[PDB]
């Protein structure tokens, strides 16, 4: 005969932002060399 | 398929567990789809549902996880996002 009101709650949760990314790229520039250390003709004494 | 953990919210355990369970999946699968697929079936079994794994080698994301329910690492070139979202 004894009815009892009674409320229930139950526990939040607490989320995050997050990121992924693969492997990343970059630029790159060479320009080759033509150094000529070349004289026109020695003369040796080997 | 060397692991290198680049991020994670996730204890210790799991993290081991993660990458064991992706390298497995590795072996056993060549599809990233089913490599994916196995992944997030074994979590959702151990780990309660839902969980969502991405495999690939070229991505970005932007997603939302559970506190402690987030790891992103490589094996290798693959890379592996595995995190429970709902």
């Amino acid at each position: 005969i004894r009815w009892e009101t009674k409320s229930c709650q139950t526990a939040s949760i607490a989320t995050a932002s997050a990121s992924a990314q693969a492997r990343n790229h970059v630029d790159a520039q060479v320009q080759t060399e033509a150094p000529v250390p070349v004289s026109v003709q020695p003369p040796s004494q080997y | 398929r060397k692991a290198v953990i680049k991020n994670a919210d996730m204890s210790e355990e799991m993290q081991q567990d993660s990458v064991e369970c992706a390298t497995q999946a590795l072996e056993k699968y060549n599809i990233e789809k089913d490599i994916a697929a196995h992944i997030k079936k074994e979590f959702d079994k151990k780990y309660n549902p839902t969980w969502h794994c991405i495999v690939g080698r070229n991505f970005g994301s932007y997603v939302t996880h559970e506190t402690k329910h987030f790891i992103y690492f490589y094996l290798g070139q693959v890379a592996i996002l595995l995190f429970k979202s709902g």
